[PDB]
RNA sequence: ACUCAACACGGGGAACUUUACCAGAUCCGGACAGGGUGAGGAUUGACAGAUUGAGUGUUCUUUCUCGAUCCCCUGAAUGGUGG
């Protein structure tokens, strides 16, 4: 929906340890290779020394898988009159329906 | 409306030009010596736009209007009729 | 005195404006000119002028397919 | 001619308390003055003399 | 409707600050806590907006995407007009996460308004929103990243070997693999790549020798301007032709040669 | 299955409306159109066409249903809203995409606002309410 | 002579009428001058397409013993009347192309010029 | 400016009595003609059209479009003596064609009927087609690209047939279908398609080529996908029939819903056997679900097309379409 | 206007006008041109028929007749017995 390339700059470069934040995803692992490759390509070029510890890359996960934003039930349906209808039912009533 | 020409003529060797605030149609100088007959809102028109320019000054006082034109009002009118002059008071003195 | 405001009741075909109705080339459809006999040129007008003071000069009478008129003087010679 | 004619037309006619006007301003409410065929009383007289009239009694 | 909690001062006070900054008659909308909210509605007046509806105040409120999109908002029943003039199944995704108050409700729903009963499954049913990432390689990169390691290589002795250990550590975690979907198919693979040294290369030669990347009045500028095409008269040969980290690194190690001044730093300042 | 017949339902119900609305249309039209030929001149009672049509077709926007975009749509935002009200499940969001859509949606309800607010003008009972409230406050005024 | 003497001669006398009113410009009002023959000194420009338009101009211009002189373009007699509103920066609005000019007044240089040249009858 | 005024009035006086300039002039009639036009969908009235017009970027289009429609319907009914011939208008001209018309069809009492029908019905069609409306995208993986998706093969072999645009590249001796191999392994590979290719043919309303090119192409990929598997051949094909040709289409486009890709043009005219048959189906898919149109093109990420807007449903011919 | 300092008071005895108020139609009295308009231009007025309360060109049909400021679009100006 960019412009995903001025992104990819900054995920290579730099101490930065970063969170990121995301809703679903149908695709882990090709990402998340790329990602923890170019992390350990960090420690590299900060070796020998090592870093206070070494990179990693973790991957928020364990068992819950969408159950996240369950719980408020998003309810889809449609309007759908009838044939008929009048506009001209005008204003405050009992009940509308 | 092309009484505007008679109208400046009536200008330049005076200065000076008068009219009634009315609707109804009568000559503004109530005699030039030319004997020229223009309605009244057609006058008032005319100097209207040439007051917004700045080559008039206006006058009111009861329920008519004194008309005064400029040094930059000389100006314009000759360009307009295209001739020179040696300038409106000296002739008249 | 007092006052308020609104004016609507509309939701009619409003007039529309008044807008000039163009002819072009006016004076080329009234003179006629024609096939160039002995040199000389034959001009011919499918206008005729009026005949009244204010219409002597040069000014041109119309044509309707039930009468005839003239716009200077607002006149009928009657078809 | 046509909506020329029928515009501005019953008081260039001149009738009735219409087409008065007063000299001085060009109201036409609160009386013209028929008296001695002067008008000041639509600029109030109180206003304005420069006629001549004074309050002597 | 009765429930408020906003006390009334407030709402006049920000109903006063519609008057001034009318624009639609945002003004009247908003004073029938009836308020709408995009792009084109100025941003003070747009969050005044959102805090009395947050408030309780307001009743629904239109607006246009850019709203449950990057901003926390209090909804139950949302609503949807049209797929006009573009809906996308990842704009149905994001509205399908918004709907009900947190331990309020346990309920939120949508409405679609109703032209189709056929698009609503078109959106439904394909479930997928993944990253097919973009490619970091472009010309423009190269030169900025050219000036760079150009930097403090102008007069300084220490500051250029300090200068170089940092631009090395960058350049080499740039260009990596970056080994993305559409570019493992382009005929590298299988699943590798690099590579990229030698377009480079290619780049970089073109780059200092053409007569009109200087400018009117042509090259030279420097006096060197060759040794581009030496890096390519080195690699190119075998095409140099398997390393990873060697032959990326004597790249970066070469590197100016004499590309082209005046130009180049005004490529580099139009995009800053 | 349900959904679908209705949906199609109104859908196939518009189409044919729309078609008889070209039989009115044409007749009214041919009428217009002044075809003289039907040499009865005025012997005969009924001219220009048979039988048997005269009948009112219902106006509402145009006509009642309604396919796509910013004519059906808006004449059922209000109702549609409102039935989230009515069914009391509070607020709701409407989405709209830019520009002129959100604008003509906004502005129409206001519009149909204003309209019943006028219509209560008619003044009844908003008569009475004046008549109140006017009382009160002189009551109030004279007791001060 | 030299075509000096006739262009600016012609735009000279041109411009005396233009600030007074002998002159006629325009269609159908130089036409009606022409027939019942109070026109004096007329000039056409002829560059336009519209046949005829010609023909007309010289056919009542003998036919009402009419003095008549031709000239090129119908842009610069257009600019000799003064036509055309150049605006704020000097640029165009509306820039008139225009033909048939009649005048009803005399010159004394340009007008003794215009013998010496003896341009039609 | 009245020349154009008398070469107009010329043709007409020729192919009619001497003046429509003349009675009539208004007209009594003027609901016929004028309803004429406009059950057609093309652009005659605005002063309302929902509403009041924005005055100009909206009216100067609806003008050009009806007067340029008129002259179109004129360079037709002027035969009956000789082949076809154009016409000039601007502003009042129009008028003067109108009244030409009108003076045609009243006095010759249904003689017009079936040419003014057809070319106004024609030409109406390649208005709707051009009003018609360009756009950019983009994308052409996100919408489109997922679910059931076709591509009929005409259009398939016109794409692979294609390229001025660089003149073809290799020289082989007139095999060329690597083409086809190149697609599917792009928009399988990094695209889903679940594809579905129609080979419609024929379509046509031919000869001239040698036409192998077709009928090879067909009953190759056919063999292919029906093989089983073979890790190259899912996409996959049918056969039909009858031509193209609908009251058949539909038991196929109902069960399964479909974003759809098809070519008219470039160039390559011809008439008939090119721009007719393809241009037609454009307006019979937007009578229907809608199934909405994209292509050729000048891809990869993507092309044009058409889209989510307003529709006229009937509105119908084809009539050359030799089977 | 409402105690004395409201209530034959507002020079207020109004048929039209006056006149604010109600139903309906008309006219620019929108200056100033920065932005658009070829010889026709942009433009003004109208007999007849129709619309209409109106032998009111308001508007349309029809054709004729005319300054190019009149005309078209934003800004601004203006007038008001509106507050």
């Amino acid at each position: 929906n960019g412009n995903g390339d001025v992104w990819e700059r900054i995920l290579a470069l730099l101490p930065c340890p970063f969170v990121a934040l995301s809703a679903t995803l149908g695709e882990t692992q090709q990402l998340c290779s790329w990602l923890n490759r170019v992390q350990g390509r960090l420690k590299e070029q900060t070796e020998e020394m090592s870093g206070k510890m070494r990179d990693f890359e973790v991957h928020l996960l364990p068992s819950e898988g969408k159950s996240i934003q369950r719980w408020n039930d998003i309810k889809k349906y449609i309007y759908l009159p009838p044939p008929g209808a009048a506009l001209t039912q005008k204003k405050i009533k009992a009940q509308y329906n | 409306k092309r009484s505007r020409d008679d109208v400046y003529r009536f200008f330049f060797t005076e200065g000076v030009i008068s009219c009634k605030k009315d609707p109804l149609g009568t000559w503004t100088g109530s005699l030039g010596g030319k004997t020229f007959t223009v309605p009244s809102i057609q006058v008032m028109q005319l100097m209207r736009s040439m007051k917004s320019r700045g080559l008039i000054k206006e006058q009111f006082a009861w329920r008519h209007f004194y008309w005064f034109l400029n040094d930059e009002g000389v100006e314009y009118l000759r360009k307009y009729l295209f001739l020179p002059h040696d300038a409106v008071p000296n002739t008249h003195k | 005195k007092g006052k308020k405001k609104k004016k609507k009741v509309f939701t009619k075909p409003k007039k529309p404006i008044h807008r000039h109705k163009l002819e072009k080339m006016r004076a080329l459809k009234y003179f006629k000119v024609t096939e160039n006999d002995d040199g000389s040129f034959k001009v011919e007008r499918t206008r005729d002028e009026c005949p009244n003071p204010v219409c002597g000069a040069g000014v041109f009478m119309a044509q309707h397919k039930d009468r005839k008129y003239c716009g200077k003087c607002h006149l009928t010679y009657a078809a | 001619m046509g909506h020329l004619e029928q515009w501005r037309s019953r008081q260039k006619i001149g009738m009735g308390k219409g087409s008065r006007h007063c000299v001085i301003c060009s109201n036409q409410k609160a009386v013209i003055r028929k008296y001695e065929l002067n008008v000041c009383r639509q600029c109030f007289r109180e206003n304005a003399a420069n006629i001549g009239f004074s309050k002597l009694r | 409707g009765e429930k408020c909690t906003v006390e009334p001062e407030v709402v006049d006070s920000l109903m006063e600050d519609c008057e001034k900054e009318g624009e639609d008659l945002l003004l009247r909308a908003l004073q029938r806590g009836i308020g709408m909210h995009h792009a084109g509605v100025k941003g003070k007046l747009r969050a005044h907006v959102e805090r009395l509806f947050r408030g309780r105040h307001c009743g629904v409120i239109f607006s246009t995407e850019t709203l449950a999109l990057g901003i926390h908002s209090p909804c139950r029943s949302v609503v949807l007009a049209g797929d006009h003039i573009l809906l996308n199944p990842t704009q149905f995704r994001q509205m399908m996460g918004r709907a009900g108050r947190r331990g309020l409700d346990y309920l939120g729903h949508l409405v679609f308004l109703g032209i189709t009963m056929r698009r609503i499954k078109r959106l439904m049913t394909s479930s997928m929103t993944v990253i097919k990432g973009n490619v970091q390689m472009d010309p423009i990169s190269n030169l900025r990243l050219l000036q760079l390691y150009d930097f403090n290589t102008l007069r300084h002795l220490k500051n250029e070997a300090g200068w170089k250990t940092h631009v090395l550590k960058l350049a080499e975690r740039l260009f990596v693999n970056p080994l993305f979907f559409q570019g493992r198919n382009s005929v590298a693979g299988g699943n590798m790549e690099g590579f990229t040294v030698e377009w480079l290369q290619m780049l970089l030669g073109y780059f200092q020798r053409e007569g009109l990347h200087f400018s009117d009045h042509a090259s030279s500028l420097g006096s060197i301007l060759q040794d581009a095409m030496y890096v390519f008269r080195e690699a190119h040969v075998g095409n140099e032709g398997f390393s990873f980290i060697r032959m990326l690194t004597s790249g970066v190690f070469d590197k100016a040669h004499y590309s082209p001044l005046y130009d180049k730093k005004l490529n580099s300042g139009v995009l800053d | 299955l349900l959904e679908r017949h209705a949906a199609d339902g109104m859908e196939k119900k518009k189409r044919m409306l729309l078609r008889q609305q070209h039989l009115q249309l044409l007749q009214q039209q041919e009428q217009e159109n002044e075809p003289n030929q039907e040499e009865s001149m005025e012997q005969k009672s009924e001219e220009q066409g048979g039988a048997q049509e005269e009948e009112q077709e219902k106006e509402t926007v145009g006509s009642v249903s309604f396919p796509g975009s910013r004519q059906f749509i808006r004449e059922h935002i209000l109702n549609v809203l409102r039935e989230l009200i009515a069914r009391d499940m509070g607020p709701t969001i409407v989405f709209s995409f830019e520009s002129e859509d959100c604008g003509d949606l906004v502005k129409y309800v206001v519009e149909q606002l204003e309209e019943a607010e006028s219509r209560y003008r008619k003044t009844n009972e908003f008569a009475l309410y004046k008549a109140r409230i006017e009382r009160a406050a002189a009551a109030q005024e004279a007791r001060r | 002579a030299t075509p000096e003497n006739l262009e600016d001669a012609l735009r000279i006398v041109l411009q005396k009428s233009r600030e007074v009113n002998g002159l006629i410009r325009g269609l159908s009002e130089v036409a009606r001058a022409l027939d019942r023959r109070t026109a004096h000194l007329c000039v056409l420009a002829e560059d336009c397409e519209d046949e005829e338009y010609k023909k007309l101009i010289t056919a009542l211009a003998k036919q009402g013993e009419v003095d008549l002189i031709n000239v090129e373009e119908r842009e610069k007699l257009a600019q000799w009347a003064g036509l055309t509103k150049m605006d704020s920066t000097g640029e165009l609005k509306k820039t008139f192309k225009c033909s048939c000019v009649a005048v009803r007044d005399f010159g004394e240089r340009t007008r003794a010029l215009e013998f010496l040249l003896s341009h039609l009858r | 400016m009245s020349s154009r005024y008398r070469e107009l009035i010329a043709i007409f006086g020729e192919f009619l009595e001497e003046n429509d300039f003349h009675v009539r002039i208004s007209m009594d009639r003027v609901g016929e003609v004028k309803t004429l036009f406009s059950a057609k969908t093309i652009p005659v009235e605005s002063e309302t059209e929902a509403a009041i017009e924005v005055v100009t970027i909206e009216a100067a289009r609806r003008r050009d479009a009806l007067r340029r429609t008129c002259n179109a319907v004129l360079r037709t009914r002027h035969s009956d003596q000789h082949v076809d011939v154009g016409t000039i208008v601007a502003d009042e001209e129009e008028r003067l064609a109108w009244k030409f018309l009108i003076g045609a069809l009243a006095a010759k009492n249904s003689e017009i009927l079936p040419v003014v029908e057809a070319e106004l019905l024609l030409a109406a069609v390649e208005y709707h087609y051009a009003t018609a409306r360009p756009e950019l995208c983009d994308m052409f993986v996100h919408l489109s690209a997922s679910e059931m998706f076709f591509i009929d093969g005409d259009s398939l072999f016109m794409a692979a047939l294609s390229p001025q645009s660089v003149d073809w590249d290799l020289i082989q001796p007139l095999h060329v279908i690597y083409n086809a191999q190149k697609l599917l392994y792009d928009m399988h590979c990094r695209g889903a398609r679940f594809h579905v290719v129609f080979f419609d043919s024929l379509l046509w309303i031919w000869e001239s080529a040698p036409a192998k090119l077709f009928m090879r192409e067909n009953l190759r990929k056919t063999l292919m996908s029906l093989s089983e598997n073979d890790a190259k051949v899912g996409l996959s094909i049918s056969n039909f029939s009858s031509y193209y040709s609908e009251a058949f289409e539909t038991y196929v486009k109902q069960w399964e819903p479909e974003f759809i890709l098809m070519s008219d043009g470039e160039q390559l005219g011809r008439l008939n056997p090119l721009q007719a048959f393809f241009v037609r189906p454009s307006a019979a898919n937007n009578t229907h679900d809608s199934r909405r149109k994209a292509n050729y093109t000048d891809a990869d990420e993507a092309n044009p097309y058409r889209l989510r807007r307003q529709y006229r449903s009937i509105v119908e011919d084809e009539a050359v379409g030799d089977k």
